[PDB]
């Protein structure tokens, strides 16, 4: 298996 | 804009190596 | 090399030694072009690609 970089997704206010 | 909820663990990194359903390791 | 670079996370890193003749190709072993000798189009040519 091929170790990856995962980003845990969270929301945050953008203008 | 729309298809993503907080907290979806996307992956950011080897996506020209990966298949969709196949197995992989977090990091 | 290309045990190490196997799990790099952006792209591809291929090692391949040099064809034994300069000027006959990139690389060694065998090269082939895929025509479409009627026109089938791009998406039909990368179909059969």
């Amino acid at each position: 298996a091929r170790e990856v970089d995962v980003l845990s997704v969270k929301t945050e206010p953008f203008t | 804009s729309e298809g993503l909820q907080a907290g979806d663990k996307v992956i950011t990194s080897s996506l020209a190596a990966i298949r969709p359903g196949a197995k992989v390791i977090p990091r | 090399v290309n045990q190490h670079f196997a799990n790099l996370d952006d792209g591809a890193i291929m090692a391949v030694p040099p064809p034994p003749v300069e000027g006959l190709g990139n690389s060694g072993g065998f090269a082939l072009r895929l025509q479409d000798r009627a026109g089938l189009g791009r998406d039909a040519l990368l179909a059969a690609r």
